[PDB]
Order: C-alpha cells, then structure tokens, then sequence
C-alpha cells in the first residue's frame, strides 16, 4: 500500500531555513499545501515550476513529472491533468525473482551486479 | 414575606459614565495581577493551561472525517472529491463562517 | 519652526518590505504623499457621507470597509478588504 | 429572457431624443451592452449603500447616493 | 425527535424543615455558572432523599421594569469563566433560593451555608460574594469550598486524607486538580477555557451552517438535546471518525432529529442528521484545536501537571484519576480517558479512573455530607463576625477548599 | 559534553525511559532520529530502525517528505528466549576475509 | 503612579506599518464625524498600507524593467497606465514629471 501525490502544480511560492507554499490539481478538485523542509529541497532541486503535472511519493519526495498541462504549453511532453482525488493510496504489486533476491544480499550494492553479471 | 429588604450598595454606583452594576472579569483579572505575589501562591491568572506541545489535526470543516485536503479558494479543510463539490456549492456567509468557527483569516 | 507632517518613513518601511533592492527619490515621495492624503481624504470624505446619510454620529470598521468597496476598482478592493480583515482580525486578540 | 427587454423601437425612439437621424443595424445589441453596464455599475454600488444600511429593498436613495457618487446625480427623488 | 420544554414548577414550602438532635440545619449550595442545585442540609438517609431547586441560573425581568423574574420558565446571567461577576443579578438568584426553600423569621437566613466556589476564586469575587452574603442575608457561619473536591469528598471510600487528579467539566471550564494529603495542590494546578457551554455553542454553529434553511428552528435548548443525549465522545477520535467515514456505517450510526411536523415530508420539517457531528462537540475538551482555541485539552494538561512530580508520588498520585461535571455524563468518558490515560503512564504502571455516582448531582451530595460532617468545626467555618476583622476575601486552610494566600484588599 | 543518552519512547501501551550508550547513539544520530520518530531498538544488538515519524506529528506541515505510521498498539518492551542456530562455516567464513561494516 | 513607558502602538499591535493612531487623530481632527471607531483607523491604515505596497511593488518593476532601482514619477507612472486597475482608479490625476505611457496608434504604425 502506497501514498502517493498526483496532480497538476497551479501555482508554487518558496521564501528566504525556508518555508514555501505549493498548489495542486485535478481535473476535479484543487489543493494547497505548506511545504515542509524536505519537500521544498526536493521541489527547487527538480526545478518544479507553474502548469508541469508532477506524481509525489509522498513517502519519500521524488517528483515523477509527467508532462505540462496543454493551457501551459503556450510559450515537450504535453499532457491532461491528472483525475480523481490528489492523494491516492494504491496498491503496487510487484513480483522479484528468487535470485532476485539473493543478489541483493550478496554485496554492498548488490541489484548492479544483476544487471552487469559481476557476481 | 422576604429573606430580606433593608439591602445596600456594595459596588455598583449610577454616577458619571461608568458601570452601574457589575466589574468586568477582565478588570477583575488586570487589578489583581498588581498585588504582591510570589511564585508559590496559587493564582486565577496562572491556572490557565499550556498551548499544546503537538500540531492541531486538519478535521474537514463540512464533515469531521480527517481532510488531506485545503482549498486554496475557500480556504477550508476536506477530505474527499465529493465534499470539494460540496464546498464549491457554499455561498460566501457560510465559508467565513466555518473560518470564524477555527478563528481563521476571516470576521 | 514649522511643520508638513508627511508619511516618508512609513511609505519607504514598506518600500524596503515589498522590495529590499529598490529606494525612493523625493520627487517620487511626493507622489506617494499627494497620493496617500489624497486616497485618505476620498475614504475618509465618502465615510462621512455614508455616516451622515445613516444618522449616526460614529464611523466604525463598517462604515469605512463599506467606503472602501465603493472607492477601489476590482481586484485591488478585494485585496484590500482582505488586508482590512486581516489587520482588524490581528490587532483584535 | 430580460435584457431583450430593452426593445428594438425603444432604442430607435431613445435615440430620436437623442436627436439622431439614422440607425445602423449592429447598434441595438452593443448598445444593450452600454445600458447593462452603465445600470451594472449604479445597481451595485447601490446594494453596496443598502447592505451597510442593513435594509433589503433598493431604496430611491440608495441609487440616488450610487448615483451622486458616480456624478451622473438626479433630482426629483428627494436628494 | 425533540422533546418538549419543561420550567416553571411550584417547589414551595414552609419556614424551614427543622429536626430533632441539631437546632441548627445548614443550607447546601451548588455553584458556578450552568444550573442552580440547593436544599436544607438534612440529615435522617446515608443518600440525600431531597435535594431541590435543580434549575438553570438565568435571569430576567419585564420591560417597563413593573416585574422581575428568576426562576425557570432573551435572558440574561451573573457569570463569566464559572466566576461570579455580576451585584444585583447574583442576588435576585440567592433571594429565589432562600423564598422557595424557606425563610424562618426576619430580614436575615436562618442558619449557615456551604457554598462551592471556581477552582481559583480572584481576589475581589470571594470577597464581593461574602459581602453580598453578609450585609444582604446576615447568614450566621458560611463554608466557601469547590463543587468537584466535594463530588470526590462524597465519592471517597470514608472520611480520610487521600490524593487524585480531579477531571473537572464545569460549563464554561474543564480543570485539572491534583489532590495531594487531603487538600488541592493549587501551586501547579491547571484549567482549559472550555466545556459544556463551548461544546453546546459549537454544536449549534455546526448545524447553523449545515441547515440554513431553518437557523430559528435550532437553539441551545435544542442543543441540550443531543449534547446530553445523542452525543458520546471517542476511545481515540482519528480512529471513531475514519469508522464513520464509510456508508453502512454512517447510515447505522447517524441519529434522526426530526424537527416538529406540520419533496417527500421533510420540506420544511427537517431530520437535522448529526453525524460526526454528535462526537465533535465532545471532544472540544480533549482537542481545544477543533475550535481556533490553542490549548493542551484534557490530555495534554493531564500529562503536564503530572510530569512535573517526583518519579513515585505521581503513581500513588493517579491512584485516584476521578472524573466529574457536566460533560463527564458523556457515554464513553470513563473508557477515552482510561485508554488514553494507558499511552502516557510507564509502561506496566497501574491506574484507576473512577467516575462519580452522579457526575452533575455529587457536588451538591458532597457540599451536604461535608457540611453534616464538618457542621461545628469552628476552625474551618468562618464566622459571621469574622467580616468585620478579616480582609473578606480571607478563608481558613481546609479540605475541599482552595489553599489561602495572606492579602489585604483596600478601601476608599 | 558526552556521557550516555537518556531516550523516551512511548506506545498506545504505555511509557519507559532507556540509558542508551554513546555507541547506540552514534546509530541513532546516523538514522536520522529525532524526537517524535517511532523506532526499534534490540537492546542485545544495537539494531536500531527508524519507522518513519510518529503520526501524531502528521500535520506539522501539509506535506512534507517523511512516511508518517501510527503509534504502535504493542508493548513498549518485548522479551523473547531465542536459540540462534549458527555453523561452523559461518564462523569461518564471516571472519576469513574482512567483513563489510559498510 | 505615571503612565507605561514604551508603551506598544496600534500598529505594531496591528502588525501595521502605517501611523494607526495618527489615522485615528486625522479621522477626529479632520472632521469627518463627531465620534470614531477604534478599529476604523487600523483598517483604514490597512488599506492604505495594502495600496502603498501594490503600487510601489508594480513602481519597483517598471524601475527593474527600465534597468534602474532609485523610484522617480516616470516608473510609478508606468506601473499606473499598465495596471488597468490602477489607471480607473487614478483617473482624475497626474503624477507630476511622470510623462505619458508611450503609445502609437494602429494607423499610424508602418505599412
């Protein structure tokens, strides 16, 4: 079971520690948020800005951006605005092989060395 | 026939332009707080308790049910698509009214 | 001597509050002195009609927020009531 | 239906107080639109009056003192 | 559906109901600022057969000022923060207490009063209530203690020194009191700004903005309702309101309050459904942040005041967790406060959160015992002729009592 | 300015406090733990795991990048007897060559 | 006894700018009733303090824009005649060595 973020960004404001303000929509509803200290150093570092649609694992901040909004791409990806509610927990189902998992265990970085065949 | 009639004035005076009948509580408070007290006297200004050393829950404003959700138009708290429907349906009065109810950025 | 009890330091706090970079020279000062004794005569003008029309003999909050929805345009009145709440709103508690 | 309210021969005969001898055929409904905005901007100024006066009903001096401010002022309303 | 109004009974009697033993019979007092309880002190049942005047301390009079009233039947009340804060108003309430219970001769009561007082009582109140009580009623002895020290004096096992938190829910104000060797630890003591009245306030609030289409048909006597009745507050409330938030569920615990009768039926005859609603207006006390107000709630302050004690005094200390008020009436309030009171003791730690017999009534039940037991210690009793010595905000050190401080109040 | 490390920890079960030593705290500090997390310590080992932040804490922005878990309903303090079962082979070969400690 | 030294102002109470008391003093001084308000000066303040800031914010821009940051007439002017706003607002004024909003007309532009 995961939390994830997924809309387009309506509007996103930062000050001068810092604290900054993010916006977010639906083809159905809009949001806003108070950003905390390690979404906005996640937010500035992928140079989020204004009409992108951005997906959030909220456990863990990496912005999946999907494209701009087609209203937003006036002045390459372009895209609908995300459906249904902002925050949606899904099910992920995800199948590992058995040496899958015994590769991961064998090394300080062990999945490389699944793909490189190095052990 | 009563408990008694020969009362007298224990306060409340009609001259000049001041209360004829009652101190308020605030005054009652602000000329106490000038009597010479020490730490160990148990007073009617300190029993008030802390502000609260964890945040304040978002609970939507429309439904009680736990909101991820601000709107930055009304700016409520909701918790569901169908309450946004709902909110965008509010006429102004009530809006500020649930702001007013959370002494939020409205009067 | 004599006096012209101007608003300059006030004017130029919020200067440096909406941006720290920027300064005024007094030509400009000027203009924001005519404009803002200007502004407070046509509020302040308007409320004491609005009072007056109503019989009473006080302005309050409402009678200059209602003033002000008269003076100001579109956004910009809808702005300033919000920043007419929010300063009633923290100087209240 | 009620800005059509304003109808075809009412402009016709407001603009012969006007003085003018001839109408275009396109200046009806644009002129509809100068009429709207024009009361638009009376009406709402004097709600404006009437909700700080905590009354209901437009009164004559609601639009009156709407209209004073606006310097397009009349008499014969009780001014 | 609602039910009916009721006020304006006849509880009329003679002179006084005077006894064999003891000449003098005291008056028992119940205080603050919802609902009046009053009566003869009484002894001859181990339970109190008789308390009376039970009714809501509201005041009122015509508008040419020909007639006063104040008894049950907009109005007007003496009271702020549970404090007394009003002259004239106060003693029209008193002169309706004393002309219904009994008056014995002349222009003064009869015998001596026990009369329960706010948790701190400021350093005017106490003093213009005395004097209120003194000149006006000439009462012989007079006994000033707390209504929720009494309701645990009644509540305890026998008469003894012993030691608890009493969780208060006055109507204006929940207070959290650590007892300790008998008498109220005052000196780190704590209260919320918030109770019966808030919680009623908010209820109406809540269904005002819902319901537009009838605000005149909901009011605080309506609210009284389903606060009292329909109401019951949360073993932990993030997890009761995410159980409501599914259908089957709503429509099995969502209660009908179907307006009084003359679209199908309802159109202007509403069922007003509380839902959520009927646990919101509870919890106001343990979550001050469902209204704007910013405060510890009866969790967080039972955690404050108790951390601050030496490590083993805090757990003979909970030994008596006891709860009592208006609020406390909730179902459900016991088993909150023990589940909560589970998270934040160590961790194999015992407690015991003891709720009163009758958590509205047992204030007045413990004023009576504690007058009956107490009735000719002249040490705790103060003295008629002790007003005119004393600074009349003075009070002598005693169980069920704020703890004194030495001051003088001018005059001039 | 180092001794040892008085920590609290607390469950919908109750409350202790610990005496961590420095070398447990060394894991803290490198977990990333502050006040308000929700951690397993195994005081045999020193396998110290943050669990994300305690929700309770929730709100303390609208959103911000922690994973947010409900205060355990357990115990705050588990004992098990366990028999760990261990061959020679592993002893040999978990000290032949350098061990990782990365 | 004697009044409190520094004593707070309404504005700094207000989290205001702008003189409130002054507001206050002018409003009774000036005139305009016989009685006033305790809160109308914060929120007259308020506004003017809100207008004061927009308009030197959009002055400060003009002044970016046309590569200076020393506000003189022209920049407030500039910001004035591009804010719609502002220009029905400020209609019945001149700001003084301000000049004109620099416009050709259709007609008059090549070809």
């Amino acid at each position: 079971e995961t939390e994830i973020i997924e809309g387009e960004v309506v509007e996103i404001q930062i000050d001068r520690s810092k604290v900054g303000k993010l916006t977010l929509k639906t083809t159905e509803m809009e949001t806003i948020y108070d950003l905390g200290t390690k979404m906005i150093e996640s937010l500035t570092k992928d140079k989020v800005q204004a009409g992108d649609v951005i997906t959030i694992d909220k456990a863990t901040g990496k912005i999946s951006k999907l494209g701009r909004s087609f209203t937003r791409a006036r002045d390459t990806k372009f895209v609908q605005c995300p459906d249904g509610e902002l925050q949606k927990r899904k099910e992920v189902v995800h199948t590992v092989s058995l040496h899958e998992i015994d590769v991961i265990n064998s090394r300080t970085q062990g999945f490389l060395a699944l793909f490189s065949g190095d052990t | 026939k009563d408990p008694n009639f020969v009362h007298s004035g224990h306060g409340g005076a009609v001259a000049g332009k001041k209360n004829r009948t009652w101190k308020n509580l605030k005054q009652i408070l602000a000329s106490e707080r000038a009597l010479p007290w020490q730490l160990n006297d148990p007073n009617y200004f300190s029993i008030d308790a802390p502000p609260s050393f964890k945040p304040a829950k978002k609970y939507s404003d429309v439904s009680g049910l736990l909101a991820n959700y601000t709107d930055p138009q009304s700016k409520l708290r909701f918790s569901t698509i169908e309450e946004f429907s709902y909110i965008r349906r509010l006429p102004s009065d009530v809006v500020t009214g649930y702001l007013a109810l959370r002494k939020a950025t409205s009067i | 001597r004599s006096r012209k009890e101007s608003y300059s330091i006030y004017v130029y706090k919020v200067l440096k509050q909406v941006h720290p970079d920027t300064g005024i020279s007094s030509k400009a000062m000027g203009i924001m002195n005519s404009f803002v004794n200007d502004i407070f005569e046509r509020i302040a003008g308007e409320a004491s009609r609005l009072a007056h029309y109503n019989k009473r003999s006080t302005i309050t909050s409402r009678e200059i927020q209602t003033a002000v929805r008269l003076l100001l345009p579109g956004e910009l009145a809808k702005h300033a009531v919000s920043e007419g709440t929010k300063a009633v709103t923290k100087y209240t508690s | 239906d009620n800005i059509q309210g304003i109808t075809k021969p009412a402009i016709r005969r407001l603009a012969r107080r006007g003085g003018v001898k001839r109408i275009s055929g396109l200046i009806y409904e644009e002129t509809r639109g100068v009429l709207k905005v024009f009361l638009e901007n009376v009406i709402r100024d004097a709600v404006t009056y009437t909700e700080h006066a905590k009354r209901k009903t437009v009164t004559a001096m609601d639009v009156v003192y709407a209209l004073k401010r606006q310097g397009r002022t009349l008499y014969g309303f009780g001014g | 559906p609602f039910r009916d109004a009721r006020a304006a009974p006849d509880p009329v009697l003679e002179a006084g109901p005077v006894a064999h033993g003891p000449l003098p019979v005291p008056l028992v007092l119940d205080n603050g600022s919802f609902q009046v309880r009053a009566g003869w002190a009484c002894p001859g049942q181990d339970p109190g057969p008789e308390p009376r005047l039970q009714f809501r301390a509201v005041c009122a009079r015509g508008r040419g000022g020909a007639r006063g009233a104040s008894g049950p039947q907009m109005l007007r009340s003496p009271f702020d923060r549970n404090v007394p804060v009003n002259l004239e108003l106060q003693e029209l309430l008193l002169d309706y207490s004393f002309q219904h219970l009994g008056v014995s001769s002349q222009g003064c009561v009869d015998h001596p009063i026990v009369l329960t007082e706010a948790v701190c009582n400021p350093l005017y109140s106490r003093q213009m209530m005395s004097e209120l009580l003194f000149e006006c009623y000439g009462i012989p002895k007079v006994a000033y203690g707390i209504d929720s020290l009494f309701s645990f004096y009644h509540n305890k096992p026998k008469n003894s020194m012993c030691s608890g938190l009493i969780i208060s829910s006055g109507y204006q104000c929940t207070h959290v009191l650590p007892i300790l060797e008998g008498r109220l630890d005052a000196k780190n003591c704590k209260r919320i700004n918030l109770g019966g009245s808030q919680a009623a306030g908010y209820l109406q609030r809540l269904l005002q903005l819902k319901y537009p289409g009838h605000l005149a048909a909901i009011t605080l006597s309506r609210m009284e309702e389903i606060l009292h009745e329909h109401s019951y507050i949360a073993e932990d409330y993030v997890e009761e309101l995410h159980k409501w938030r599914c259908p089957d569920y709503y429509e099995n615990n969502v209660h009908k309050m179907q307006l009084p009768f003359s679209v199908f039926n309802l159109a202007a005859y509403h069922q007003l459904f509380v839902g959520t609603e009927r646990i919101r207006a509870p919890e106001i006390i343990f979550q001050p942040s469902l209204i704007g107000e910013e405060q510890a709630g009866i969790a967080e302050t039972l955690q404050y005041i108790l951390d601050r004690y030496p490590k083993d005094i805090q757990e003979m200390l909970v030994q008596n967790v006891f709860l009592t008020g208006g609020n406390t009436m909730y179902p459900g309030m016991k088993a909150r406060m023990e589940k909560e009171l589970l998270e934040m003791r160590p961790f194999r730690s015992s407690f015991q959160v003891q709720l009163a017999s009758n958590p509205v009534l047992d204030a007045w039940y413990g004023a009576r015992d504690w007058a009956l037991n107490h009735l000719d210690d002249n040490e705790v009793w103060i003295t008629r002729k002790e007003y005119e010595e004393k600074g009349g905000e003075y009070l002598k050190e005693h169980c069920a009592s704020n703890i004194y401080v030495p001051i003088r109040l001018p005059k001039q | 300015t180092i001794s040892h490390v008085i920590i609290g920890l607390k469950t919908a079960k109750g409350t202790k406090q610990l005496k961590l030593d420095p070398s447990i705290f060394e894991s803290l500090q490198k977990e990333r733990v502050e006040a308000g997390d929700v951690i397993y310590i195994e005081a045999n080992s020193g396998a110290v795991k943050r669990q994300g932040r305690c929700d309770t804490y929730a709100t303390e922005f609208d959103l911000e990048a922690e994973e947010y878990v409900p205060l355990p309903k357990g115990d705050v303090h588990k004992k098990k007897e366990i028999i760990q079962d261990v061959t020679l082979h592993d002893l040999d070969v978990a000290n032949a060559r350098p061990q990782g400690g990365q | 006894g004697k009044a409190r030294a520094k004593a707070k102002t309404r504005s700094s109470r207000a989290g205001l700018q702008f003189p409130v008391g002054r507001v206050h003093r002018l409003l009774r001084k000036g005139n305009y009733s016989e009685r006033v308000g305790a809160g109308a000066p914060v929120y007259l303040a308020a506004v003017l303090e809100y207008l004061t800031a927009e308009i030197l914010e959009l002055a400060g821009n003009a002044a970016r824009d046309n590569k200076k940051t020393r506000i003189i007439p022209r920049h407030l002017q500039l910001a004035i005649r591009n804010d719609e706003e502002l220009n029905k607002l400020l209609g019945r004024v001149t700001i003084a060595q301000g000049g004109v909003l620099p416009n050709i007309q259709a007609v008059l532009l090549p070809k």
